[PDB]
């Protein structure tokens, strides 16, 4: 698994891979690791598939109840904390979760919280989680700027997952892209890694080690 | 978390805390502030198990803020430290204990004295001129034992603190990504933004 | 089922009276006279064994009860209420004191515990007050000899000497004339017997009178020897013969 | 005294019948269901001119497809609304879909008779629950403290209800437009209200399939009031 | 006064008026009886046919407890069912712990204590039934009758309901004329007659006869309902005696 | 069922008054008068025992003045047994606070806690309220010397001088007349005894009918001392102030 | 546990226990709230039947729920403490979970919810308290003023009064408060609040308390002398 | 009088007035009819509206594929009791792979209602129920009273003016019991029965509610134009 999310001038880019493994066995290449909590909030899924799916869907229900009661969009701070407080109650029982709660509100701007099953809740600009996180960080760190365009930011996220998908055995399948704006998230397609790799190799001149 | 240091000088308490947050293989963040303001003249830094540190710190913060509002009065650093100790002493025999070590730096406005309290996750409290948690003391205490004076200025305290951090950066295997330094005195709490 | 009386049965009336407590005190007033006198070297408590039938064996009915080795109790009012209070008083002396401090409670604190139980029956849900007034005599190392009265309300007062029940008003006047701060225990017993004779109609002897003292330690009643610090109970119930001996010198 | 769950000799629960009297003292609320949507309107009835009337919240959103208006002891409605919102959201969580308007109403009505010696008394408020679902289209329900709910083409509750209901009897037909329903609620509210109806002492709302539940702006309602005045002067 | 408004309150007489009012509900019910025979017991009950629309033989009144005890009652039918449900729980727990089926005297006290418990508090109402029950155990046949107060005794014959006086008189004749005893088959016949005779107090509507029995020789000590030919034979015997 | 016998101790009257609280206050108006006077250098607590006897053991007797901790004491007016229940709870609260914060409990926090307990009995539980009014005399380093009172409603207020129990109307008028802000403890001692002497229903005010206490910084240097007066000491101060 | 239904409907559809709780509010000392353009002022009556009072330590009528919100009340003093404590706990709980202080409306809604709950729960009586809750939402400069009552209904007010003789001071406010132009300054708002209490109070001495709440957690209570200057200036203009 | 304050109090003649008052609520309710043959069992119910804008209150509730009832009285109480039946039918199927006998269903309803008549704090149910079903012993019809009394019948009626329908069924007994293998004729007999209880109003398309269960017929409810055939 490889997922990243980073803040920039135009909001947030979320990029994930699509592979699921049960040992060496590749169970799926078409897994949705981004969860559409609601039209404004996204969550990433690492660790326990069910734990992430179940509780971030539940989170969407809590966010909906909040805005019904308060007549106002829930903050990313408040939404992330509902989830982190919940998993903290279960600490020790064996939940496995590594997620980035991503959103864009008026009062906060673009915001990302890394939330984790041992109770961690961290606000930050760039996060990368999963078995292939180190590969993606390398591409991110060397190319990241705040003043990236939406087009270049989307590509950077796509390219960073590709880096991980190549090297990490447990990452691959396809790349899912999202762009989070103040008016909500925008999906930017499913990209097969097989086809994407060759395309990027030729156009970019990278991966000279690999024969194509 | 890793390194938290404290030093009580003439007229203030200085807390230094590392900025790194490491989740196993990667350093996820290099600007983390491992501290909470409990009251205008009381600061608490913390280190221990992930999640429990912030949960405990914010829980304490909420309780002291509640007391402040109810009584329209700021508890003394001693009173706050005793409350914190009891919570940790209670916690150690719980089903799942808070694995959190803290330093409490406060300026007592009644006595006009700075005060530094060191409390570990067992509820072991000691008032000290300077303190630390984890391995931080192993590298820094020999320097503090040598140079420390009770009549030091805040600037001299910061210089002695720099020497401690330099020794840590030299001999510690882990990269803790520098420290955030905060000063607690009669005027309240402020952060040294260049260290 | 379930106890659905979770509300107070004793409440303030418009005049500020707690009716059920007043009525409990009225029941105490109808009760047989009992008294207590404190001397310099002891305390005496006494009452009449008003036998309900001559076929009844009145020795099996104990109106004067040992609470601890150094504390005794007598009552006026409802006998059954007294009996259960004695059971509770004996137990609370252990649970709330002896099992904690390894020694028996001082008189004033045991009285305080009994008083608390009686107070709670005056406020707790679905119960009536106890229909007794107690006289508790006792000794302890740091307070010496003492005598306390406990009423249905839970209020308690220390006395040099007093009486409760039927002829208490006349008895207290009798005690005021005779009591001084130089009385020896035998003098107090003598005065107790004199005072008690006034309120008794029929037979007046060791079989119709119940009398106990808090006095010297009784090593002969300890049941074992070998521990110097353990010297025996100060509570002692006088025998029928011992009472009759003092009725000749009356 | 007597049990809270006691039956009268006529076979009615005393407390339920008495709560119905409290609802009669409440401010008027009206609902009209059409094939283009359901309209909900209320009388705000501020007790003083210093009371900021936009803080009077007698029309409330339960979900995007379900709205609700209240009449009677309006404080009692808060836990009913909370339950309704929770039930709507919970069902979506369990079934990945919108809940049926009837099912929501039934869930609210289940609370009603949970009183005795559970809560100490029935609710002192009646609700008009309006919404849309794919199976039964636009719907309007009247939820009572008896636990009974009736579906209505149009319904009025509160102090001016019987006068309003007689008016709704004559005016409602199966071909009403949404605009016609809006004016009709305004017209009947104006008829039964003590004070003169304006955009500050009355409130409109609607539920449509496209846009969901919406509370009308005071500016939007003010225009509909002006449109009403002119068409009544037109004959 | 006001002593009769609340259960478990002693009147100045020393009476529990609420229990006495429960008896009135019993006296208002249909007639039910019990006859103790040589090696068992017979139970019979009057079932009033309120309407032609009642399905014959379907609304069964007599109830079995365990496999050896029969129970019949007069008064509020639901109260009787509640008592039998408890009785079945008592019998089950007894057999669970002690293996052997509950003896009849043991079972009698279990019902007795439970009914008596409903005279101790004002938060419950006394039972509006008198229950006739019994069966065969290791010590032989036993017949009991239990009142709303919780009072019960053993009986040679028992009767309750609206026609209890008539029934009792008939039962007393059988006791006098048969000191040696009555057979199970005789008792079934006699039970039919007595219910028919007791039906004079309920003569407005016609009725349906229901009989059951436990006998060591006839049913192997198990409770069974009298059905078909044996029931008809008893009905014929009963009809012959009233004419 | 049981409802029939329920007095409903926690209901409003049509006028918006709590029946039981009002009736408990009526009870307290017959209790012996207790007075508290706050001075710049200490606090005085004076209280009248109710019609006593010559056979009552006074030196071991306590019905009015109770110690809650080393810094705080109370004067009681009402049912003594009810008061002891609350007093023990207050003593425990003070110790809980001391264990938690390692500082002596501030006077108002203790007063608020007891007053909240009284309040609870008026709103829920269906039990009768405590027929007790307290005068709290205490010291802490925030507000210094403080006097408070609480009554069965659970309402509490602060005072420079205050009375509870019998003849409070007459007592309060006398205190209001002679009290001044720059007053000292020795003057306050005299005022308290003079006020009791005039308001008492007894023929004369004697030592055996009184309980007396002072809270002074007349403790050697920067500390506070509680003094529960002995029978002989009450007799002496009665002679000193010229009442006997 | 004690489960008795104390708050119940009567044949005419009234809950008398809730209505009698309002009668307790009617007896309580007068409280008034007035919001200006950039402030809210809470005025409170102190009955002068109690002198020899220690005003340093006596419970003040206005209570801070958080650094930015205050609560005053009319009715049973002991009852109000329970609502104040609950509100203070909820304020900190909100900061802990939402990471933002309560809005004035949210805090009002919570307190009102507690009051309502005590009108249909077994074994409890309603609070004999009405409250005025005032302050500013976080990072907002719009003044907020709400009212609650024993039944649990709540609403926003440009100006409002509760307690004894509140009918009279509401009469004053209704003719003296202009919505198109609220008291533009702190001075004007305090003056109008003191004026409204002077219709009812008696002596303008220690009988009037004034608390001013401004945006960004700026809350201060006026002293005797400061209020006395308003009292002086008002009557000198009145002598004309 | 002095003995009707709660369900825990007998009167001096041994009556339970709260139960009798609960029985009175049924008499105020709209009429519903039940009848059966040897192959089928039918419910017919006259639904009641609040006014001309309102819907007609539903009267028939399905409990299982082989069982269901019609109500008269407090509708929420019918919902509670029908929910309980649904659970008991369901427990029998899940645990014992067994369809719950109609007679046993009657016994369970009796016992549930009885507990509310002997305890303090509670109240009797204010609804009457007509349960029909087809089990291993054929077609069945039950009448439930909130006193606890449950009775198995060939036919019956409860609610306002139910006496007219009940007399008709008592006359027709020998005819309708023989209507085997003909669902339409059995319903006709039920519609004709409920007609003997109508005054001023007649059976319309949104007024009438019919249910049927039988040998090869799951419990199904007919409303709207599905009952126009029988009007």
């Amino acid at each position: 698994t490889t997922m990243l999310a980073f803040r920039f001038q135009g909001g947030i880019i979320v990029a994930v891979d699509s592979r699921a493994t049960a040992g060496n066995w590749v169970a799926s290449q078409t897994v949705k690791k981004v969860i559409e909590i609601n039209p404004f909030l996204l969550g990433t899924m690492a660790g326990g598939a069910a734990d992430c799916q179940f509780w971030e869907t539940w989170l969407g229900s809590q966010c909906r109840l909040h805005e019904l009661r308060e007549k106002e969009r829930i903050s990313v701070a408040a939404a992330s904390k509902i989830l982190s407080n919940l998993v903290y109650q279960y600490k020790g029982a064996g939940l496995s979760m590594g997620t980035m709660i991503c959103g864009y509100t008026r009062k906060e701007g673009p915001t990302i919280y890394y939330v984790d099953s041992d109770g961690t809740r961290l606000k930050g600009d760039i996060f990368c989680v999963g078995s292939g996180q180190t590969f993606a960080y390398g591409v991110l760190d060397s190319n990241y700027k705040w003043d990236l365009s939406v087009e270049d930011a989307l590509y950077l996220g796509k390219r960073s997952i590709l880096a991980a998908a190549h090297r990490d055995a447990y990452s691959g399948g396809s790349v899912n892209l999202y762009h989070v704006t103040e008016d909500g998230w925008i999906y930017h397609g499913n990209h097969d890694v097989g086809e994407l790799f060759w395309k990027v190799k030729e156009e970019e001149g990278s991966f000279n080690n690999v024969i194509g | 978390m890793d390194i938290i240091l404290g030093i009580r000088v003439q007229d203030s308490v200085i807390l230094a805390s590392s900025k790194a947050v490491t989740r196993g293989i990667s350093v996820l963040k290099d600007s983390d502030d491992k501290t909470r303001q409990l009251s205008p003249h009381t600061l608490m830094s913390f280190a221990g198990e992930a999640g429990d540190t912030v949960q405990f710190a914010e829980y304490i913060q909420a309780n002291i803020q509640l007391y402040s509002i109810r009584e329209d009065y700021e508890l003394s650093p001693q009173a706050v430290s005793s409350f914190v100790r009891q919570e940790l002493a209670k916690s150690i025999r719980s089903r799942r204990p808070y694995q959190v070590n803290v330093l409490i730096g406060g300026y007592d406005k009644k006595k006009n004295k700075p005060e530094l309290y060191q409390i570990d996750y067992l509820g072991t409290k000691v008032e000290l001129p300077y303190g630390a948690h984890g391995y931080s003391g192993f590298y820094t205490f020999s320097l503090l034992d040598h140079h420390y004076r009770p009549d030091m200025t805040t600037e001299e305290g910061l210089d002695l603190l720099k020497l401690c951090v330099q020794e840590l950066e030299k001999r510690m295997p882990m990269d803790f990504k520098g420290v955030i330094v905060k000063i607690v005195d009669k005027d309240g709490i402020r952060q040294v933004d260049d260290f | 089922m379930t106890d659905r009386y979770s509300f107070s049965l004793t409440t303030f009336s418009p005049s500020g009276k707690l009716g059920q407590i007043d009525y409990a005190l009225t029941a105490v007033k109808q009760g047989v006279t009992s008294l207590g006198i404190k001397a310099t070297n002891g305390v005496v408590i006494a009452t009449e064994k008003k036998s309900s039938s001559p076929l009844a064996m009145s020795e099996t009915l104990s109106k004067v009860s040992l609470l601890t080795p150094d504390i005794g109790a007598v009552y006026s009012g409802m006998g059954p209420d007294y009996r259960v209070l004695v059971d509770k008083s004996r137990k609370v002396a252990h649970t709330s004191y002896k099992r904690i401090y390894g020694e028996y409670p001082p008189t004033k604190l045991l009285v305080s515990e009994v008083a608390k139980i009686m107070q709670e029956a005056t406020q707790s849900g679905g119960v009536r007050p106890f229909g007794v007034s107690l006289l508790i005599a006792g000794h302890d190392e740091f307070n010496g000899f003492s005598l306390y009265q406990v009423d249905p309300s839970g209020s308690y007062f220390p006395w040099k000497a007093t009486a409760i029940g039927k002829g208490s008003v006349a008895a207290k006047t009798f005690l005021e004339k005779r009591w001084n701060d130089e009385l020896e225990l035998e003098d107090a017993i003598h005065i107790a017997l004199l005072t008690l004779k006034e309120s008794v109609e029929g037979e007046f002897n060791g079989d119709t009178i119940e009398l106990a003292i808090i006095g010297d330690e009784n090593p002969d009643l300890l049941g074992y020897t070998g521990i110097p610090t353990d010297k025996g109970p100060r509570f002692r119930k006088l025998t029928s013969q011992e009472i009759n001996d003092r009725l000749e010198a009356l | 005294d007597r049990g809270v769950s006691t039956f009268s000799p006529e076979g009615r629960l005393f407390q339920v019948e008495y709560s119905l009297e409290a609802i009669k003292l409440g401010s008027t609320a009206i609902g009209i269901a059409t094939k283009e949507g359901v309209v909900l309107g209320v009388e705000k009835r501020a007790t003083s001119p210093l009371l900021e009337s936009d803080s009077i919240e007698k029309i409330v959103e339960i979900d995007r497809h379900i709205g609700c208006a209240m009449s009677g002891l309006t404080a009692d409605a808060r836990s009913m609304i909370e339950h309704a919102r929770t039930a709507a959201v919970t069902h979506n969580l369990y079934y990945d879909e919108d809940i049926n308007v009837e099912s929501l109403t039934q869930s609210v009505c289940d609370l009603a008779l949970r009183f005795g010696e559970l809560m100490s008394r029935p609710f002192g408020v009646a609700l008009l629950i309006a919404g849309h679902d794919a199976d039964d289209g636009y719907q309007l329900f009247h939820a009572e403290p008896s636990g009974t709910f009736y579906r209505y083409n149009a319904k009025a509750i509160g102090s001016g209800s019987e006068g309003a209901q007689a008016e709704l009897l004559n005016e409602w037909h199966s071909s009403l437009t949404l605009k016609e329903a809006e004016l009709l609620v305004l017209k009947i509210l104006k008829q039964v209200m003590e004070e003169k109806l304006d955009e500050n002492n009355a409130q409109l709302s609607c539920i449509t399939k496209q846009d969901g539940f919406k509370i009308y702006d005071n500016e939007k309602t003010a225009e509909l009031i002006k449109e009403l005045k002119e068409k009544e002067a037109a004959e | 006064t006001g002593y009769d408004l609340s259960n478990s309150v002693f009147s100045p007489d020393g009476r529990n008026f609420q229990v006495e009012y429960a008896v009135k509900a019993v006296e208002n019910g249909t007639t039910s009886i019990g006859i103790k025979c040589n090696d068992g017991v017979v139970f019979a009950v009057e079932k009033l046919i309120t309407s032609k629309l009642l399905v014959p033989q379907k609304n069964v009144k007599i109830q079995v407890v365990d496999r050896h005890i029969g129970c019949v009652y007069s008064g509020l039918i639901p109260d009787g069912r509640h008592l039998v449900n408890r009785g079945r729980e008592e019998a089950a727990s007894f057999k669970k712990l002690y293996k052997t089926p509950i003896p009849i005297p043991a079972f009698a006290d279990r019902l007795g204590q439970y009914v008596q418990a409903h005279t101790l508090y004002n938060s419950v109402r006394p039972f509006g039934v008198s229950t006739i029950f019994g069966g065969v155990d290791k010590n032989g046949a036993h017949l009991y009758m239990l009142e709303p107060s919780g009072s019960y005794w053993g009986y040679k014959g028992a009767a309750t309901g609206k026609g209890r006086q008539s029934a009792k008189a008939e039962l007393e004749k059988l006791v006098d004329h048969h000191p040696e005893g009555l057979s199970a088959r005789e008792a079934v016949k006699q039970a039919a007659k007595i219910i028919y005779l007791a039906h004079e107090d309920n003569k407005e509507k016609d009725f349906e006869l229901e009989i059951s029995w436990c006998s060591l020789s006839e049913t192997n000590g198990l409770h069974k309902f009298v059905k078909g030919d044996l029931l008809q034979e008893a009905i014929d015997f009963a009809q012959k005696e009233i004419n | 069922g049981s409802r029939r016998y329920d007095s409903r101790t926690t209901i409003f009257s049509p006028e918006g008054r709590l029946y039981q609280v009002e009736y408990a206050l009526e009870s307290i108006s017959h209790a012996g008068t207790a007075i508290g006077i706050m001075a710049s250098d200490g606090i005085v607590l004076a209280a009248e025992r109710k019609v006593t006897s010559t056979l009552l053991e006074q030196d071991t007797s306590t019905e009015k003045l109770y110690k809650l901790n080393d810094k705080i004491a109370v004067a009681v007016a009402g049912l003594t047994a009810d008061a002891e229940i609350l007093i023990n709870t207050a003593r425990i609260h003070a110790q809980n606070y001391l264990k938690t914060y390692n500082e002596d409990i501030p006077v108002e926090i203790l007063v608020r806690r007891l007053s909240d307990i009284k309040q609870g009995y008026t709103q829920h539980g269906g039990l009768r309220p405590f027929g007790v009014s307290f005068i709290y005399a205490g010291y802490d380093d925030r507000y210094g010397y403080q006097l408070y009172t609480s009554n069965p409603s659970g309402n509490y207020t602060g005072w420079k001088a205050i009375s509870v129990g019998a003849n409070t109307s007459a007592a309060q008028t006398l205190l209001q007349m002679d009290y001044k802000d720059d007053m000292k403890v020795d003057d306050a001692i005299e005022l308290a005894l003079k006020t009791l002497s005039k308001t008492t229903d007894s023929s004369a005010l004697t030592y055996d009918r009184l309980e007396f206490a002072t809270i002074r910084k007349g403790a050697n240097d920067g500390e506070v001392y509680q003094k529960i007066f002995k029978p002989q000491e009450i007799k002496d101060i009665l002679v000193k102030t010229g009442i006997t | 546990g004690y489960d008795r239904a104390l708050s119940i409907f009567s044949p005419d559809g009234h809950i008398f226990q809730v209505e009698y709780a309002l009668e307790a509010v009617k007896r309580g000392t007068c409280a008034v709230g007035v919001k200006g353009k950039n402030c809210v002022v809470l005025g409170c009556e102190r009955r002068s039947t109690l002198k020899l009072q220690d005003t340093r330590i006596t419970p003040s009528k206005v209570s801070k729920i958080d650094s930015h919100v205050v609560l005053s009340f009319s009715g049973l003093n002991a009852d109000s403490r329970i609502l104040i404590e609950k509100a203070r706990v909820e304020a900190q709980s909100h900061r802990l979970t939402l990471e933002d202080p309560v809005t004035v409306e949210y805090l009002t809604r919570y307190v009102a919810g507690v009051q309502q709950r005590y009108t249909q729960s077994g074994g409890v009586r309603p609070f004999g308290v009405s409250t005025l809750i005032a302050g500013f939402d976080p990072r907002d400069d719009e003044p907020k003023l709400y009212q609650t009552e024993p039944s649990g209904i709540y609403s926003s007010w440009s100006a409002q009064t509760i307690g004894r003789n509140s009918k009279t001071v509401r009469e004053f406010l209704e003719k003296n408060y202009d919505r198109k132009e609220p008291p533009a300054t702190v001075e004007e708002c305090v003056k109008l609040t003191v004026r409204s209490l002077l219709e009812v109070v008696q002596t303008g001495a220690k009988n009037i308390e004034i608390t001013v709440v401004k945006p960004d957690s700026d809350i201060v209570a006026l002293s005797s002398e400061e209020i006395n200057q308003y009292v002086t200036q008002i009557e000198q203009e009145k002598q004309e | 009088n002095n003995y009707d304050g709660d369900t825990v109090t007998f009167s001096p003649t041994g009556r339970l007035f709260q139960v009798e008052y609960a029985l009175e609520a049924i008499k105020q309710g709209s009429v519903t009819v039940g009848l059966r043959s040897n192959t089928h069992a039918v419910l017919v119910a006259l639904k009641r509206n609040a006014d001309e804008l309102s819907s007609y209150q539903k009267k028939i509730i399905k409990c299982d594929e082989h069982m269901g009832l019609s109500l008269a009285g407090l509708a929420p109480d019918a919902r509670v009791l029908s929910n309980y039946l649904r659970q008991q039918c369901n427990y029998s199927s899940l645990v014992f792979n067994r369809k719950l006998a109609v007679e046993r269903a009657g016994h369970l309803l009796c016992d549930k209602a009885q507990k509310n008549t002997q305890s303090y704090g509670g109240r009797p149910y204010g609804v009457g129920l007509l349960i029909i079903g087809y089990d291993k012993s054929g077609a069945h019809l039950l009448e439930f009273q909130p006193s606890g009394n449950v009775t198995e019948l060939y036919g019956t009626a409860i609610g306002a003016r139910s006496q007219g329908a009940k007399t008709y069924l008592e006359r027709t007994l020998d005819t309708f019991i023989k209507i085997d293998g003909n669902p339409d004729e059995l319903i006709k007999a039920g519609v004709e029965a409920i007609s003997q209880s109508l005054r001023d109003e007649s059976l319309t398309v949104d007024n009438l509610s019919i249910a049927i269960v039988g040998k090869d017929t799951p419990f199904t409810i007919y409303d709207g134009e599905a009952v126009a055939k029988y009007i």
